[PDB]
RNA sequence: AGCGAAAUUCCUAGUCGGGUAAAUUCCGUCCCGCUUGAAUGGUGUAACCAUCUCUUGACUGUCUCGGCUAUAGACUCGGUG
RNA sequence: ACCUCGAUGUCGACUCAUCUCAUCCUCGAGCUGAAGCAGGUUCGAAGGGUUCGGCUGUUCGCCGAUUAAAGAGAUACGUGAGUUGGGUUCAAACCGUCGUGAGACAGGUUGGUCCCUAUCUAUUGUGCCCGUAGGAAGAUUGAAGAGUGUUGCUUCUAGUACGAGAGGACCGAAGCGAGGACACCUCUUAUGCUCCAGUUGUAGCGCCAGCUGCACCGCUGGGUAGUAACGUGUCUAUUAGAUAAACGCUGAAAGCAUCUAAGUGUGAAACUAUCUCAAAGAUUAAUCUUCCCAUUUCGCAAGAAAGUAAGAGCCGUCAAAGACGAUGACGUUGAUAGGUUACAGGUGUAAGCAUAGUGAUAUGUUGAGCUGAGUAAUACUAAUUGCUCGAGGACU
């Protein structure tokens, strides 16, 4: 059932793609966009996105600030 | 192949299908299979 | 990858006969042996890529930085460094020839810049048509035409982007892909390639193994004169 | 280089003077009469003493072009008319025999009677 | 628009750098525009290299390149580039003149140069 | 075309934020001393010392 | 930085003719063409007036004009073409490098040369 | 009497031939005449319209197919703005 | 009779085309009352392409002429701050009719009827500043992606399959490749108005030869580097994943068959791609490397003062850039550019010196004369003695 469909200002390339092609080039922008759909267009609502650091593996790069190592957050 | 609103059967041995949630009529004999039942 | 890559100057433009006694247009392109300054994988810099430096000239205005980079990388002071994507052969400090690289008429896919003619608009960037001008044609004599796109919000209500625009036209890069290479010449270190290939007086050329036709060749190689003075 | 509605030249026994384009015949929107390709003309003056009268449609093949173009083999493919010989509906032209210099390019469709039909082959 | 200033055409252009070669000739030195300066250099140096020889030859060829002026006409300037200008200069090879860029115009911030005779 | 809501005042001055002229070039002259511009002639009449010009 | 633009006629001397003149257009050339036949391997010449004297190298062109069966031809031959002969015939009095005085002939006539 | 789809006529894109490769626009003629028709003139007008309907030739960039060269310019700099 | 008449610019065309795909084609198969060579339907399919003209004025409507294809519609029955008024119909007039008339015909025709200096935004490129996460320094995984994403013809195959038999090939391979995008000036050309060679003179350089200012480059011819087509060269195709229409195999329900329901698959230019890519202002401001220093000392750290010892920039000969800035090669140390030699390339045997032709003109002087753009050497000149930005690793 679900999909993934986008259209940019561009025209032409429409972008449509399925749950199987989406985990061969990207996932990242899955939970970024799936996140920022409860955010409020503001000044913010793209700086608050970033604080939501979507990963496709168990490590990252903020390694170094001491995280809070937990689960369901 | 086809398209209509209901499937019943056509040919002596027309078998009635759900595939791929449409329901669809199908015979031994390839003439007589139709789709959107 | 099966990605081979040179580089080289275009001093111009100009012919020679190929095989089956066939005159080709040739592009003619200076080649310097190039070195090799980094092989980056997916993973060491993210990207794939290869980087290599040519164009061996004086220090006097080169950057140090530079200079270093090649000293680590067991190299010499280079003008030029261009990292080809999607490889990640090359091995580094490798004097690489394009002999070894494509065959004498295999078909490669070649990038060239075009000549500079600055602000120049779409209708000469994307070569639009111009219907009869009889009877009249205006105020104006020259334009593009309609972009128009809704008017008011019923359907688009702005301009759909990507739109053919006055813009540039010239310098930038084009590929023309499945072209068949004409002639080496080592012994000046230098490339004939077929096609009207983009480049002015001093433009610069860079020639990869083609991606669709990689390992088709078809001779249009130097043609021997049946008859010579 | 030869157009839509560029008249050009006969050189055989046809009994028409003047032939202009109509439309170019083979792929897909050729738009220019090049060596090579048959072409589809119309008759605005033409002799009542042949089998082709005014205001018929024929067909023709271009065979000799003025301007040109450059050639693939070495030499600009240059002639002194844009001449063709006006097709009695095949490759073969009208004329019994034909005269003039005939085009090298024609082989990527045939036309090989208009060379075969004169002694010569330039 | 329509007819009005014609401003510099290509014959006013030539007509222009005439003067300004015959004015250099004649006075020595030119305080005029930069791509003007140059230019006039340019056909300066030409004429030097090509006056070397002093024969009609030369004279009947430059005498569609001068335009005669308040101190030097045509062949006057003739004698006096066969003569002094020309032989001068030869004992080099090139670099008969010499551009030197100066500072704007009062009215109209042009940037000027000067353009001098020497070896 | 013409304008249909007026550009702001500041929205004026921030357009005219760079219409200013770019930077210029120094060089010192060695006899005559003046602060003067790259490959030009300063007051006192000279390119870099080539007495090629007036005293004005 | 390193310019050369001599390059241009060194690709073409790999396979250079040593005919490659530099003259004055308007002479009478004839170029042979070798038609390697079935039977009766034939030479047929291409004669005519010179026209325009152009080449930087292998793109050495020159215009021969020739009448066959009543019809001209005007072929832009080039000096390198293989499978072609060409020689230089006869020197006119020329004072140009584009002449059509020559073209408006007729025919039982001659031409004077250069003395 | 004469006239005709004629600047003209729903029917009508009248029709026939010609013009036009191509013809509802055009000419001659037969004329489906809301509607011809006689100084609101019927009607040819040789000559011609600073009007027009259409065809075409010598001839040309009007065009098939546009291109370069020089510019007043525009881009830049300065003065006014 | 409503958001809209203290207005909401429309018919049609050219251009720009995009999009949904109820598809024309390509791609793909089914069903086929499909005999085969080809295919009728169906859907998947927006991904691309998807005729020129004469005529009503015009694409369209008649006709002639085209390919596999010359799409079902919207974008104010798209377009008009991009263009046009083409005809009704302007201001005028006619023609047949009506009204005794101003005038009119849900009648026809000629004269003849459209503004935009773009503020933002949409949009195409180039910018200044700063961040650019130590200065500089090279290159990009990538964020929102778009363009070529269309594809035929010819030959053999093969007179063998299919039909049965005449009939009769797709299939497999090859080249040519047509729109579209791409660029070139190499051949050709148009130009080249700072090249040369002829040209009629006014009028001249006192005069004449030679030419001169001028006469559409004065005329036109060729033409330097060239720019562009008037030309050349490319490609699409195919393909991987998963699917669609489609076909299914075991196989249940229904002890049996039977594409989906659990398993096992293919499949299209349709989605990502595959041909082409590159972007951290991705403030998501990133990663790597390199030269430099990090010399004890002072913003809600600019590592403070020696803010380089490293690099770049300013500017010029210039373009390789380029709307202009920027950007870049070279910078008295140099071939980076201008001028000289040879001249590349091109014009095309200059001129008189004497003779021939009575004379126009030519000849030993001659492939010399010349090259404005341009080429290898050539400091001869220019690019300066020069100045500016410019580090202690920010924050973790």
């Amino acid at each position: 059932n679900e999909f993934w469909y986008h259209h940019s200002q561009y025209i032409g390339g429409i972008k449509k793609v399925s749950g199987r092609d989406m985990l061969k080039k990207q996932s990242d922008k899955l939970v970024y966009n799936a996140v920022k759909g409860m955010l409020p267009d503001n000044r913010l609502s793209r700086r608050w996105i970033t604080k939501v650091h979507v990963f496709k593996g168990d490590k990252h790069n903020m390694e170094a600030q001491k995280p809070t190592t937990l689960n369901w957050s | 192949m086809k398209v209509r609103a209901s499937v019943k059967p056509i040919c002596k041995d027309c078998k009635i299908i759900k595939r791929h949630q449409i329901v669809r009529v199908i015979c031994k004999t390839q003439k007589h299979k139709q789709r959107q039942g | 990858m099966e990605i081979r890559g040179i580089f080289g100057v275009k001093v111009g433009m100009s012919q020679v006969f190929t095989t089956n006694n066939e005159r080709l247009p040739i592009t003619v392109i200076y080649c310097e042996p190039n070195q090799v300054a980094g092989v980056k994988t997916e993973a060491k810099d993210k990207y794939s890529a290869t980087l290599l430096s040519f164009d061996t000239v004086e220090n006097k205005k080169l950057n140090k930085p530079q200079q270093g980079f090649f000293e680590k990388n067991n190299l010499k002071p280079t003008k030029h460094l261009q990292e080809i994507r999607n490889m990640t052969g090359f091995e580094m400090g490798q004097q690489i020839t394009p002999q070894n690289l494509f065959q004498v008429g295999e078909y490669v896919d070649v990038s060239a810049i075009s000549k500079g003619r600055g602000f120049t608009g779409a209708i000469k960037r994307w070569n639009f048509k111009i219907g009869p001008l009889g009877h009249g044609a205006g105020y104006p004599h020259r334009f593009q035409g309609s972009v128009q796109a809704g008017r008011g919000g019923a359907s688009a209500q702005r301009v759909f982007k990507g739109k053919k625009m006055s813009g540039h036209y010239g310098h930038e890069k084009v590929t023309v892909q499945n072209l068949r290479i004409v002639g080496f010449d080592e012994a000046n270190m230098l490339v004939l390639v077929s096609g009207a290939i983009a480049g002015p007086e001093g433009g610069v050329v860079l020639i990869r193994t083609a991606k669709k036709k990689p390992g088709v060749v078809k001779p249009i190689e130097l043609a021997v004169q049946t008859e010579k003075a | 280089m030869v157009s839509f509605m560029t008249r050009l030249n006969v050189a055989d026994n046809t009994g028409a003077k003047q032939v202009g384009i109509i439309k170019v015949l083979g792929s897909t929107r050729k738009r220019y009469a090049f060596l090579g390709d048959v072409v589809v003309v119309s008759v605005k003056d033409a002799i009542p003493s042949g089998m082709v009268k005014k205001g018929q449609v024929l067909r023709a093949v271009i065979v000799r072009t003025k301007k040109g173009q450059q050639r693939k083999d070495g030499t600009h493919l240059k002639f002194d008319d844009n001449a063709c010989v006006l097709i009695k509906e095949d490759k073969s032209p009208r004329g019994t025999r034909i005269f003039g210099p005939v085009a090298r390019e024609l082989r990527e469709r045939g036309y090989n009677k208009i060379l075969s039909l004169a002694v010569e082959v330039v | 628009s329509y007819i009005n200033k014609p401003g510099k055409t290509s014959a006013w252009r030539v007509m222009t750098v005439r003067q300004q070669v015959s004015a250099v000739l004649a006075y020595g030195k030119i305080e005029t525009t930069l791509k003007k300066a140059k230019n006039t250099q340019k056909r300066l140096d030409k004429l030097i290299t090509l006056a070397k020889v002093d024969n009609f030859n030369n004279r009947r060829q430059v005498k569609k390149w001068l335009l005669n002026t308040n101190l030097f006409d045509v062949d006057q300037l003739m004698d006096h580039l066969f003569s002094k200008v020309a032989p001068k200069y030869e004992k080099t090879p090139g670099g008969y003149s010499r551009v030197l860029k100066l500072g704007p115009r009062r009215g109209d911030a042009t940037e000027m140069a000067i353009l001098q005779l020497t070896d | 075309a013409v304008q249909q809501r007026r550009s702001s005042k500041h929205r004026r001055d921030k357009r005219r934020s760079h219409d200013a002229l770019t930077a210029q070039a120094l060089s010192v002259c060695q006899k005559c001393g003046k602060k003067k511009l790259f490959h030009r002639v300063c007051s006192c009449g000279m390119y870099g010392d080539l007495r090629v010009k007036k005293a004005y | 930085k390193i310019n050369k633009q001599a390059l241009i006629d060194l690709v073409e001397q790999k396979q250079l003719k040593a005919y490659v003149p530099e003259f004055s257009a308007g002479d009478e050339v004839n170029v042979a063409i070798k038609l390697k036949e079935k039977e009766k391997v034939r030479i047929q010449n291409f004669t005519g007036t010179v026209l325009r004297r152009r080449g930087k190298g292998i793109s050495e062109t020159f215009i021969v004009r020739k009448t066959t069966d009543g019809i001209p031809i005007e072929k832009n031959f080039q000096i390198h073409n293989p499978n072609i002969s060409i020689e230089l015939k006869r020197r006119g009095k020329v004072r140009r490098a584009y002449i059509s005085y020559m073209r408006e002939r007729s025919g039982k006539a001659a031409k004077i040369k250069e003395r």
